[PDB]
């Protein structure tokens, strides 16, 4: 259930770790 | 892994798999990132996928999806995630803000399903998720 939010943020974070200014 | 966390992942994957075709394209990631207040460029999106595209087919399937969550499950970034939920910035995510964010990811949730979520994140029982409780949830 709370894994919905959770993984939302995982890919969220997975983007952060891939930004290019 | 338990039966419960598979079924969680599944719906997790399905938040992204807008069109139900069993894969997440860059367009779907783009769409979700933006619903989360972000603005990733075509290239960023490609990298995200490139990083876990084992079959090199250009899209994310379930297995690779879980890979992503395996990998990120290895600070400053945490606050920014939190601020996405804590819409009024008072430092507590209420159910309403949680509901709003879910709805914003195209979820239709029953009042009670929102509450269950609040309830599983909520450590101290004040019925809201604070930063530090948000942190634990981002630590599993
Ligand atoms: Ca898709
Ligand atoms: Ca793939
Ligand atoms: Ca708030
Ligand atoms: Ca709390």
């Amino acid at each position: 259930t709370v894994g919905k939010v959770y993984a939302a943020l995982m890919i969220f974070d997975f983007y952060k770790q891939n930004k290019t200014s | 892994l338990t039966e419960e966390q598979i079924a969680e992942f599944k719906e997790a994957f399905s938040l992204f798999d807008k069109d139900g075709d069993g894969t997440i394209t860059t367009k779907e990631l783009g769409t979700v990132m933006r619903s989360l207040g972000q603005n990733p460029t075509e290239a960023e999106l490609q990298d995200m996928i490139n990083e876990v595209d084992a079959d090199g087919n250009g899209t994310i399937d379930f297995p690779e999806f879980l890979t992503m969550m395996a990998r990120k499950m290895k600070e400053e970034e945490i606050r920014e995630a939190f601020r996405v939920f804590d819409k009024d910035g008072n430092g507590y995510i209420s159910a309403a803000e949680l509901r709003h964010v879910m709805t914003n990811l195209g979820e239709k949730l029953t009042d009670e399903e929102v509450d269950e979520m609040i309830r599983e994140a909520d450590i101290d029982g004040d019925g809201q998720v604070n930063y530090e409780e948000f942190v634990q949830m981002m630590t599993a």
